[PDB]
């Protein structure tokens, strides 16, 4: 990872890249941030009974 | 004379947004390198 044309010579593993087109790696699009809806339940579970 | 190209991805497929799942698939060696290099000359082919 430094150029779109190393990340080729390494998915090729050669330091020479041939005319044309290669596929390196795919494009991953990260969650913004963790969104959580649950129900409210403030009652603690019978443990003692 | 041609048929649908379709490139299959095999890291997602397997594993799907898991890196020990990941880890635990980079122990097969290279298996998944060779699906990508077979789809992707049946895919040339078609357009020939």
């Amino acid at each position: 990872a430094l150029d779109p044309l190393s990340e080729t010579k390494c998915t090729l593993k050669s330091f020479t890249v041939e005319k044309g087109i290669y596929q390196t790696s795919n494009f991953r699009v990260q969650p913004t941030e963790s969104i959580v809806r649950f129900p409210n339940i403030t009652n603690l579970c019978p443990f003692g009974e | 004379v041609s048929m649908t190209k379709t490139s299959v991805d095999c890291t997602m497929y397997i594993c799907g947004d898991s890196t020990e799942c990941s880890n635990l698939l980079l122990q097969y060696g290279s298996f998944c390198t060779q699906l990508n290099r077979a789809l992707t000359g049946i895919a040339v082919e078609q357009d020939k």
